[PDB]
Parts: C-alpha cells; structure tokens; sequence
C-alpha cells in the first residue's frame, strides 16, 4: 500500500462570508487582520504590476483559516465564461472614483475599492449606493468630503465642477466600531483624489494592523 | 605612479585543493568526467580522418576500454583517441581552467559535425577525489610516447614511456585510494556507467577477470543507441519500441511515442513516450521523480521532474537532449532553471497535442484513458491554463450509453433545442446513481445525464462549471430544473398548498434534523429525498472529506451544507400523512412514521447517519411488532 | 565561459514566483495577458516608427530628385536651396525615425526570453503503436 | 628516459571567468558573501584589540554597514574591520585561492575564541556577478589609505590615498550592471540580507533615502533611514542553556517566524561530539493550516554554518512525521562545497537527524509530565504523531507512549494507554479498542455491550489516521491490541455460559444454517456470539483484511483503484445473539417453515440493517429504503 496526498480548493467567496457574518459592528480585531492581508497581497501585486481595477468583493476569497486570497485580475482575463450583464451598470460602490471618472487602474484605485469593503465588513453593508458614475460619486462624497473644480483630475469624464461642495463625515462615527486610526487609513483611501490617499504599504505598515 | 598594474595571480597551491575538495559533490562522476574526455578524443580522430584518412593507418577504430586491477588496487582506463603530445601534456593537462577541446573546436570554426564538450578545463581533476596518484601515458602521431606522473602535490613529471606500446590516444591509471577499492566492483562501475553514459556515442568495454579468470570484454557496457539524434522520418516503429523498452525496462512496448525539437536560442530535441500500463507505485508520494530524463550532449545530468514536468503528467517517460545549456561548475547542475520551466512548458504542448491525436484512435485512446484518466482529472484539478484542453479528454458514462463513455461534446451534440445546462450525477457507483431517485423525473423528462462515479469527480467537477458554453448542474441539488410545463406548474402550486401544513408539521417533527421541508416534482417513485443546498459539501463531498486523514475537522464549519427534505406529492404515504395531519397533526404514530421517512431517505439519500444503532433499533422494534413480539 | 545569455528569461507560470493572499490560478493568467498586450504594443511602436521613417524616407529621396530638377531649372536654383533645407528636414526626421528604431533595437536586446523568442517549433513527429 | 619536473599552471583569464560565471546560481550571495568578508574583518579587530588595546587607538566602533547609490547605480559596503595593506591588496586580493583567514587560522593559537567564516579566497570575485567594476579603498593601521580597483579584465591596479579618510577596514564600491538595478531596491536589499546576514554578531545598517513628507515645513519627515533593526535578533542557542529564560527566548521565536505568541514548548540541544552543533527546537502552540500541503517545499528546520544560513532542507534534517517543529541548527564543524549552498557528504547531515530526532522524543516525554499543555500540544499535532508511528517503526517504542484516547471508563477524559495498561483487570490480558466514524458510534455500537458487561475498558478510535495506526502498532507495554469488530472475539468469561452459548449454538444451528442459505454470497459465515446483548445480530469483520471504518477510508481516499486489494481486503461474517427476542422468534419460523419467504425476507431485512450498524454501505440503499416503504405502506394499510 502506497501513501498519495489530494487537497480541496476553497470556494468561500467573501460574499458568502459577509452573508454568513453577524450583524453591523464585525469584530474589528478580525477586520485588522483581513485588512492586512489584503493588503499585503496589493504589495505583492504592486510589485508585479498586476493591472486589475475591476476588482469586487465578490473577486476576494476569504478562507477557512481566515487568509484573503485574491483572484480575477481585470476584465482582461476574467469572465470568460457566463457572466454579469450589467458588470459595470451595477451600483459601482466598490469601484473607485478613478473607475467612475473613466480614467485608469492605480494602488490609490485599488485601495479605494477595498476601503468600501472594510466598510462594508464592518456594516455587513455596502458603504456607498448611488445610480450613475455622478450619483455614486454624490454618496461617497457625503462620507469623504467634496471640493468644486479645483482639487479634480485632470483625467475626468464627469461634469468636474458641477458636483456642489459639502464636508465629510467622520468614518469613525459612519462605519460600526471603526476605531479612529482605522478611519484615517479608510478615510486617506476613501479621499478622492488619489494622491492624497495612502499606499498598500503604507496602510498594511501602520500600527493600526 | 599614483597607479600600479598587476595581472591577476593564482595560488595554485591552494587552488588545486579546491578543485580537488570543493568543486564536486560525487565522487563516483570521476568516470564520467574521464569517459568524457575520451569520447571526445575519439570525436577529434573522427573529424581529422575526413581530411585525412591515412591518419588512422595508425588505429581504424574508436573505443573506450576499462580495465580495473584489483591486485595494484588501480583503475587503468585505455582511450584510443589521438592522444597527446609533449607540449600538450605540459600546457593542456598540466594547466588548471584550459582545454585543447576548446581549442580544437576553435579551429573546427571553419565548418564540422562535430558535437564536443569540455568547456570548463578542470575535469581531469576530478579524477583525485578518488584516486590517490594519477598517470597519464600517451601516444600522438606526431610525437613519442611519454608518461605523466603527479600526485596532485603541486607539481608533475614528464618522462618518455617505455615497454607497451600505445598506437594513439592515451592511457589514465588511477592508483586508487585504500577507501575507495568500492570502484573496482562490477556492479558499482556499471552503476555509474548507467548512470552517465548510456549514450556515448562510442562503444565503451569493461573488462572483468571472469571466466580462466581473464579480462572478459564486456562490449555491451553502453550498447543503448540514442534516437533523437536520428532522422525521425526514417525511424520505425520497431526501433521506437526497442529503445523504449531498453529505456524503461518494462517487456511490453509503448502506447505512443512522438518526437519534438525546437531550434533558436533553446535548442533540444525529445522522445516522449505514452505507456500502455500504469506502474502500480504510480502515486507513491516518495517515488522519485525520474520518469524523463534531461542530457546534454547526450551526457546525463538530472533527472528533477518535479520541476521539468506537471505532476500529473508524470508518466510519460522519455528523453530531452539539448545541445547548449549553462551549465554550472559542476555538471550535476543546470543555471537558470526558469529554462526547465520555459522547456516544461514546450513540452506539455506537445503531450496534449499527442493525446488529441491518441483521441482520434478512439479504439487505444479508450485503453489509454482507462489507465490515465484519473492523471486528467489531477490535471483539471491543478492545472488551471490547459483545463479547457484537458476537459476535451474527458469521458464519461451517461444515460444514453451503455457500458462507453462519451465526451461532453458528445453530450453537447445530445442536448434538447430548449437545453440550457449538463445534467449529472456523482456517486459511489454506477448503479447506485442508476438507480438513484435524483435522475428518475430527469428520464421522464428525456435528458440525458452524466454519471461520476470516482471520487476525484468530486475535484474534478469542481473546477468544470462551464463546458462549451453549457452550464453544469447537479440532480443531487437544490433548484434543478426541468422543463415546466404551466399547467403543470399552477398544479404544483396547488399542491403546495396542500400538502403545506403537512410539511409545515413535518419540520416541526424534525426541526433539528432538516432545514427545509417541501414538495418538488424531481421526484418520482420516492415519498421523499434529501437535498443538499448548493452551498457547501454534497453528500458524496461530504463522505470522501470525512474520510480524509490529514483533513481539519473544523473546515466543517464552512462546508456543512444544509439538508432539504423532498416530498413527493404522488404518493399514497405522502397523500396518507396529509390526511392523518388533517385528522390529527399531533398523532404520535405519525409522527414516529415521519422520523422514520426522514431517517430512511437521508441514509438513501447518501448521507451519513448519525445514529445506526438508533435507527436500527426503531426497526427491531416495528419487527417486533410484526412478530407479535411485545 | 559566459552564460549571461540566460540572465534574463521570463516565464509566465513560475510557480516559484507566488504570495500567500494570492491566488495564482489567475495570477499566471494575468502574467500572460500582459505579455501578450507587451507584445503588442511594442509589435505596432516598430511597425509606426518603421513606417514613419519609410515615409520620410521616401519624401526626402522624391525631395533629391526634385534638387536635381531645380538645379537643372534656369533659376531654379533659388528653390533649390529651400528645397535642400526641407529635404534636410525629411533627412533628419527619417534619421530621427531610424534613431528611435534603433532604440527599438535596443528594446530587443533589452527583451526578456520566452517561449516565443526563446525557439520555434522545429520538428514534431506523433506515432501511435496502434496493432 | 630523462624525467622533467613541473609545476601545475593556471590560465587564469579562463579560471576568473569560471569562478564568476559558473560557481554560482543565486546572485542573493552577491550581498552575503559581502558582508560574511566584513564580519572576518571585525573579528580579526576583536582579537587584536582584545590583546592589545591599543588597536582600536584609530577606531573602536564595529560594525557594517550599506549605503546604495540609485544615481551612479553603485553600492557602497563599509567595513569597520581591521582593514587590508598595500601588501595584502596584491598578495590577498589580487590572488585567486587565497585568504588571510588562513594566516589568523594559523595566527591565532591564543585565539581559539575566534571563528571566521569560510576559508576559500575565491568568493571575492562574485562580486562580479553583478557588478561590472569593483574598487576597495583599505587602510590597516600598518599601512596608508590604497584604492584597489578592477574590472575583472584580467588584471587590477592599486591607487595611492585618495584624501577619502578611511582609517580603518574597507569601503567596496560596487559599479552594478545596467540589468542588476533590482539591488537598489529596498525591498530587494532587506529580503537578501534577511535569509542570509541574519545572525552576524555585528550590527548591519542600511542608509536608505527616507520615504518623507513633502519638504514644505506645512510638514516634513526625516531624510534618511537608519535600518539597525536588520540584526535584531541575536543567537541564542550560543548562550549557556541555563543562564537563558523565557523572557528573552520567547522573543526569538516569535521572531523565528512571524507568530505573535509565544511557543508551545522548546528543546535547547548541544552536541559537543564531532559534529559539533547546536540547536533550538520549538513547538508552536497551534498548527498551521498548510501543515500536511506536502507539495509546498519544506523550512522549518533551517542549516546555519558559523550563524550563516546555508541549507534548510527539511527533507534529510528531520523526519517527514516531525514537520512541524521549528528551529535553528548551527555547526561551525561542516564540509561545505564551493557554493557553500550545500553541504558535501550528505551522510553528515543523517547523523545530525537522528541525534535531533532523539532529543524531539525527550521534549515529547518533558510534555508528557505537564498534562496541561500536553494535551493542548497532543491535540494540536496528534496527526504528527499518529504518522510517525505509523512510518517511523523505530521510534514507535517512544511514540507510542505519547497516545492518548477516549475510553469507556475514562469518558470524556482523555488517557494514557499505560494508564489503561495499569488499570487492566487480572485476566485482562489484551487492549480492547474500537474503531468508527465517531465516539457516540462506537460509544453506543454493539460490539462494546459485552465488553462493558464483562467490566473490560475499550479504547475508542476515531480518526482515519487511527484506522492506519493500529496497522502498525500491533503490541504495547507486552500485551496485544484486540479489535472488538473483529470475529473471533475472546472476551475472559465464565466457562459455563461459554457452555450455554454452545447449548444455544445448537437451538439456533438450524436458524443460522438457513440465514446463510438466505444470505448466500451476501455473507461468508453466520453464527452466534455472546458479544452482542441488545441487538439480534452483527456484521462482523475477518481476523485479516479491511474493516468496515478501514474500507471506509481506503475506497474514499486513496487515488489508486487497486480493486485487487478491495476485492481481497472485503470479508465479512453476521454473528446471532441467541438471546435477542427476534433470534428466538427467527427460530420458532424456521422451526414452523423454513421455506417461509416472509421469514426469509425478515432476515434479508435484519441483514441490511446489521450491515448499516456496521458501517458497511448497502450494494443498492435504494432497494432497503423501497422495503421499508412497503413495510410502511403495510403499516398505513395502503
Ligand atoms: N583521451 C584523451 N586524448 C587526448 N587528450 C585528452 C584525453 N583526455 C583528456 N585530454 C586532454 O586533457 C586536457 C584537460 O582537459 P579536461 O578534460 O580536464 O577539461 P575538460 O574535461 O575538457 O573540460 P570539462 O572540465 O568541462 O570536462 C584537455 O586539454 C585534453 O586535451
Ligand atoms: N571587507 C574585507 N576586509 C578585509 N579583507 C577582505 C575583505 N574582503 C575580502 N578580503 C580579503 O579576502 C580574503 C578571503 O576572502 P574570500 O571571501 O574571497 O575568501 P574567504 O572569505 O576566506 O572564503 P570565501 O572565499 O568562501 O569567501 C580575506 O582573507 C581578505 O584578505
Ligand atoms: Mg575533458
Ligand atoms: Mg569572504
């Protein structure tokens, strides 16, 4: 008799997780670690030059023994099977300002997509929720603060200009038990413009973690 | 002035005992580094008679001779290649880092056939991490006979040789260390010899004092002949036969075999071979990867195939035989081993390529997929950019078959006008899935599905969740549709109204013990069934994983997959237990009779039985009764 | 005596090359994707400059001939000499076209080895002992 | 005739560029051969000065450190060593095959405290790797400031004092390669050095460019980065054993891998023999999650030489089975190769392995007497020790000690088999185990009726793993193993209910001759046995073959169809309890009409079910489910 070895693949989709996740308050220590993880992979891919900023919740595997894998590198070489018809018509919470001024993939775009994650661990709940690119950028900017044709991109499909000016709201208070530096990191990588948020290194580095 | 110039210097002192300690691992390659040498001599010969054929009135033939002397303790290896002169031997064998091959080759620039090695100039060194004192004697054309003497003490002496006569080429003896007599054995030099020159181009003897106990030629040492080297338009099949087995031992010949070279900056040409049987150490865990072998200039130098092939294509056996690699100081070794990935990748190119034509032999492909399949499978499971080419290969039984499996394509090719997805079933048998109450409405429907009967499909199908451009799904799940005919449908709504009640107390009778109770019309000749949720383990998942040794049982956490129970309107016991409901849904006997259904169709349904001594004993006891028992 | 040939091979599923929170099942997917879209974009920079240069090539030589023309004319030589400078213009931007080729050149040299430059498929022969 | 005598030559243009381009496969040793030259230097410093104090007149500070240069694409190494003289620039560097270290080797008599690393002269020049030009500015306090500088063209020159103040050790500037920009990373820096300077016993810094804020001091962050922290993490294993406490060697391991807590258990080991070593065990407090993903390359246990991490192949320092523990070996006494990347005489290293192993099995039997955190530690890595027992027959006479199990006395307290051994009754002679899918199967099975009526302890098995063990582990403490699912089961009972159970096997030898008839190719034997007591009857295994549990976990896990085995392995016998009301019943039938086919059916039925309560699955459940919905029906009046 001969010994051989075979091992099951994990399919524990993070949606599953924030489906099978308590109530509005994730314990925030396990967040700490997930954000980390996450994170750390970012710094892997950055290193790389991995271009993928279609990335979802959805494209995030949480596994059993509480590790973030992540998968699904843009719609370059994903989808290739049945798909989403409204992948990108769908409520674009999750997807950067960046994505929604129809400009490019960076770590700043990245980040702010997992940002609204984070948030939405911690709510068991999709941070933001708006109908076009320019009314999901009306809902982030009730959390992150807004500023008119001055602090924009110079890359911006969207009317820069025409979106009226309003304050932030402390992430802290917003996001269920988002302890104050954790608000800093989620409120520099949920800040629209992109050089004004912080690096996967420079979040995954921070004493928060 | 303000600078001094000073050519680089070399304490040989000490650089002698680094070549000789700290530059080879092995010990026993010393045969291989001298065998080297002479198979190029040997080449040298070769190339200089098409100038010159009367430079072999001096010697016509090209061989390497072994002659061990277990009497002196010494190894005397005999070279007929040209041999060297004076000033070679004082500027070639007695200089550390240089070599008159390269040389050689360096005038061969003009244009030749010629295929040499010894790029590096230090080999023959080697030859002291063995033997204690090396001689070399030798014999060029145009010079006299000399001996060269030196025991790796700094220095060398040259002196004419005297008695026997060398026509050309050249004699090493190796006057052996005490401890290392271990090389004199037939078998440790014959080991060895395997091990590094079964394609030496030129035939190369041993000589044993055997019977009239004489120096016995053993000519057949290295009689394996190479065949990549040859014109693969003009090999037959016999000959593809007999080096196989000459390679693998095995009596019975190959499946398939197929020739692939690639030309450019990676140059190499390979025999990959499809054999008819597995070896039943197939899966060891600890057996060595060794089934194709890496040469370079048809001199081995690994044999790693963790790294040069997929493991589950580790059963081909075969022979890659490049014509320039780096090579690392030690030949044990290849630099840059991304060029065994870049080469790996080439390779299961074309091993695909091979199984697609293997395919089209419907009648040895169905031979080849029997013993491999499972090798697939492993390949669906793990390979995640070639799966859409293996999925190609893959066969099952189906509904429609008898006892020969079909490609999915095949089943495609099946599919009704209004047949959006692949229907299947995954079991412990081909009958107990049969007969499995999941596909009997699936047959009243006229579809056709899919039977997975080993429990790698549990992997397997994992990974298969579109085919074509079809999608999959399992009977054994929640949600599997069948074509719904309205009337039908406003029926079942009807029924599910009627029997509400009767499932509502259902669940309360087993709220612990299922999820969900509910009509489905997947049912037909069963009362009822239990279903899996589509999140999470299966039934037959389930089983395997629990069966697994090394396997964290708190992964359960995540995998326990909700039960359903299944109620099939139609029947006398299921439309009996609506009106006992109506009579008295408190009725203890019902619900006892419940429990029971329960019980009966989670065990029939493939799921594992929480208590069999329990269940068992509610069976006694209904015996009993029918015994009159108590 | 020199390997440095092989310092610089790039191979697109080096299972050696991965991170834990990342899933290589299309990671080395990714890997491709991008070599492939390098490939590309490179493919058309050579083809555009190649062109570029081809077409100032040609204007500069119709320009030459033209000087000849304008030195033969009966005092067509004062358009000669605008003609010269224009034509040592479509001379300098054929050269700058070549220069940036030239940069394309060193691109290659630059270029990491693959499966696609590193060989072609010089021979394939399959057999099925089949009887 | 005449014998001429000469020396041995070299063609040294040739020889650099093997020593460059074919010695070495991983350019990572580009830094560590560096700075391994840099710690020499210090050491020869450190003797010197410990001598003679006056040495260190012109400098005492030691240490070494990295400044990269990303504009110019250099690297400079600052070596605070004893530094080199004009004579030694020509005679050591400039010489393949040469080394000082030699000379302090030779020198140093009083020195037997010191330790250099490496004696081959050659690594120098691997500089050469990456670089395309190399200059070493030296100034022992013997000789002035020199600038020895080369490009590998076969030959080297040496410049006078350049006014660049050195007045001590070496500075080596390092003139990269246009494709080596990677090692002006520093990222890229920290992860060569972290795999490989790791234990210098001096102090390495980096002088990195500062990440910062915008200079508009309004903010502004520091300009440079001090990176001390590489060397951290001192040897441990070098300090006296009992003079070392948890405070300080907690640190280490969670430093030794990134695990914020600290160990399980540890094992300091010294080996004053030939192969002079020593080396720190641990256990940690819970398993990995890739622990049994044997396709991941092994380094748990990884090879210092001299505090300079050379190997870490797990696969011949320790036993696939102790796969778990992680630790440091360091032996100044090891035949490493010219790489230095792997050690000669493969034969050393097997020796090194049993010697760890051995003292891996007297930390085990340490935890043994802290029954706390043994449990915690067996129940973390039971599998590991499960599968030694299994693979490593050698050791089995230790590892078999450190089982522990669930019995029925013991209950929900797990107990040692030498506890049960001590507890065995007078004609207790055998261990009486049981094995299943679960403990409340086993706990409630009728194998174990009258065993617990006999006032017998079973031993409950449970795991796969345990299903492989008692393949192997066939004795302990001199007594058998018994499985009670086996036939054949001699429980120690009163000889005259073995004579009433013969009494019994004649009143039901009729009823079984006829169930066997019924069963015909559905059962090999039926009987009668006294170890059933609630039940009618059992499926019972052979004495040889597969198990019921064992067919379980073979047919379920094992890749290979070896239907061979499965064919020979499947045996099985149904024993009768002569006493059960049904038995007697079937008796009475049999008696009125053996031919009854309702009888006959009840026994078909009793079959199947005995199969299921052993753990046998059905041929068809569909067909058993299908009778007890006739039966049902029968019962409904449908
Ligand atoms: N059978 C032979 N006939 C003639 N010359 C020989 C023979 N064997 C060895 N030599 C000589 O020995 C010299 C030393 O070369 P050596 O074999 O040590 O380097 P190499 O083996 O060619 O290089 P490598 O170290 O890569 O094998 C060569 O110059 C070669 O001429
Ligand atoms: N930074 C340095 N400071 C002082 N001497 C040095 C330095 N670097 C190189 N050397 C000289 O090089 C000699 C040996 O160095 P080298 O590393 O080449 O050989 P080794 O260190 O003895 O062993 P290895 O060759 O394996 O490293 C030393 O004895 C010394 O003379
Ligand atoms: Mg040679
Ligand atoms: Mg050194």
């Amino acid at each position: 008799i001969k010994v051989t070895l075979v091992f099951e693949h994990v399919d524990q989709d993070l949606r599953t997780y924030l489906d099978k996740a308590p109530p509005p308050g994730l314990p925030a220590e396990t967040i700490k670690d997930l954000m980390r993880q996450f994170l750390r992979g970012l710094d892997f891919l950055h290193a790389n030059c991995i271009v993928h900023r279609d990335l979802k919740p959805e494209n995030i595997l949480v596994t059993s023994g509480g590790t973030v894998k992540l998968a699904d590198f843009g719609l370059a070489r994903i989808y290739s099977y049945q798909m989403a018809l409204t992948p990108v018509v769908v409520t674009l919470w999750y997807r950067a300002p960046e994505v929604l001024l129809q400009s490019t993939y960076a770590t700043p775009v990245d980040m702010w997509s997992v940002g609204c994650i984070f948030a939405e661990m911690f709510r068991r709940k999709p941070l933001f929720c708006g109908n076009s690119e320019a009314d999901q950028l009306g809902k982030i900017f009730d959390l992150i603060g807004l500023p008119p044709e001055d602090d924009w991109p110079r890359d911006v499909s969207l009317p820069r200009g025409a979106f009226p000016p309003r304050g932030p709201r402390p992430v802290q208070s917003v996001v269920p038990e988002m302890e104050e530096s954790g608000a800093q990191l989620l409120l520099e990588m949920l800040t629209f413009n992109p050089h004004k948020r912080i690096s996967a290194f420079r979040a995954l580095q921070h004493s928060y973690l | 002035e303000e600078v001094e110039t000073f050519a680089f210097q070399a304490e040989i002192a000490q650089l002698m005992s680094l070549i000789i300690n700290t530059f080879y691992s092995n010990k026993e390659i010393f045969l291989r580094e001298l065998i080297s040498n002479a198979s190029d001599a040997l080449d040298k010969i070769r190339y200089e008679s098409l100038t010159d054929p009367s430079k072999l009135d001096s010697g016509k033939e090209l061989k390497i001779d072994i002659i061990p002397n277990p009497q002196e303790r010494t190894l005397t290896l005999v070279d007929t290649g040209i041999g060297m002169t004076k000033a070679d031997l004082i500027n070639n064998l007695g200089t550390i880092a240089k070599s008159g091959t390269k040389a050689f080759m360096e005038a061969l620039q003009a244009g030749a056939d010629i295929s040499m090695i010894g790029q590096f100039g230090v080999g023959f060194y080697s030859a002291y991490l063995v033997a204690e004192k090396v001689v070399v004697i030798t014999k060029h054309n145009d010079d006299e006979q000399y001996a060269w003497e030196s025991s790796a003490g700094g220095s060398f002496t040259v002196r004419a040789d005297h008695g026997e006569p060398i026509g050309r080429g050249t004699k090493v003896i190796l006057h052996l260390k005490e401890d290392q007599t271990e090389y004199l054995e037939e078998r440790r030099v014959k080991e060895v010899v395997k091990k590094h020159s079964q394609f030496i181009g030129y035939p190369i003897t041993l000589y044993l004092e055997k019977e009239k106990e004489k120096y016995i030629d053993q000519e057949e040492l290295n009689k394996t002949k190479p065949i990549w080297t040859r014109n693969p338009d003009d090999i037959t099949q016999e000959e593809y036969g007999e080096f196989y087995k000459s390679l693998t031992n095995d009596w019975e010949d190959h499946l398939a075999v197929k020739h692939f070279s690639v030309e450019g900056q990676l140059e190499f040409r390979a025999l990959l071979f499809i054999p008819r049987r597995a070896p039943f150490d197939l899966f060891e865990n600890k057996k060595k990867k060794n089934n194709i072998k890496l040469y370079v200039r048809r001199v081995f130098i690994m044999d790693s195939c963790d790294e040069l092939i997929p493991e589950y294509l580790n059963f081909i056996r075969g022979v890659v035989d490049s014509e320039d690699l780096p090579l690392n100081i030690s030949r044990e070794m290849l630099q840059q081993s991304k060029i065994l990935k870049v080469i790996r990748k080439n390779i299961v190119k074309k091993c695909l390529e091979l199984f697609s034509e293997l395919a089209e032999d419907k009648e040895n492909y169905k031979k080849f997929y029997e013993a491999f399949s499972k090798n697939l499978k492993l390949g669906i499971h793990e390979d995640s950019t070639n799966r859409r080419r293996l999925s190609e290969l893959l066969r099952y039984h189906t509904s429609q078959s008898g006892d020969e499996m079909t490609s999915l394509s095949e089943y495609v090719s099946r599919m009704k006008e209004t047949q959006k997805s692949i229907y299947y079933i995954t079991g412990e048998s081909k009958e107990q899935v049969a007969n499995s109450a999941f596909v009997e409405r699936v047959r009243k429907r006229g579809f056709e599905v899919v039977y997975m009967t080993e429990p790698i499909d549990e992997y397997c199908v994992q990974q298969l969740k579109e085919f074509d451009g079809k999608s999959l799904v399992s009977v054994t799940k929640e949600g599997l549709e069948l074509p719904e005919d309205e009337e039908e449908k406003k029926k079942m709504e009807e029924s599910k109204a009627k029997f509400e009640n009767l499932c509502k107390l259902m669940k309360e009778i087993l709220d612990k013990k299922v999820e969900k109770v509910t009509i489905s019309n997947r049912l037909v000749s069963s009362p009822c069934c239990i279903v899996t949720s589509t999140y999470g383990w299966t039934a037959n998942m389930e089983r395997i994983m629990k069966a697994q040794a090394l396997r964290d049982n708190s992964t359960m956490g995540y995998m326990m997959a909700k039960k359903h129970l299944e109620i099939n309107p139609d029947h006398p016991i299921v439309e009996t237990l609506r009106q006992k409901a109506e009579a008295d849904k408190n009725d203890k006997a019902v619900k006892d009779l419940v429990v029971l259904l329960f019980e009966t169709a989670l065990l029939s349904s493939g799921f594992s039985l929480e208590d069999p001594q329990t269940h068992s004993n509610r069976i006694y006891r209904m015996i009993k009764l029918g015994l009159g028992i108590d | 005596v020199d390997y440095s040939v092989w310092d610089h091979i790039e191979v697109s599923d080096d299972e050696d090359e991965t991170h834990p929170n990342i899933d290589t099942a299309s990671l080395f997917r990714w890997r491709h994707q991008a070599r492939v879209e390098r490939m590309e974009q490179f493919q058309k920079e050579k083809e555009e400059l190649d062109r570029g240069c081809r077409e100032c090539k040609r204007k500069v030589a119709e320009c030459q001939r033209k000087l000849k023309e304008l030195e033969v004319a009966e005092g067509g030589k004062a358009e000669l000499e605008r003609l010269q400078a224009e034509a040592q213009q479509l001379r300098k931007e054929e050269r700058s076209w070549e220069q940036k080729l030239e940069e394309m050149r060193k691109k290659e040299k630059s270029m990491p080895w693959n499966v696609d430059t590193l060989s072609k498929d010089g021979f394939s022969k399959s057999m099925v002992n089949t009887k």
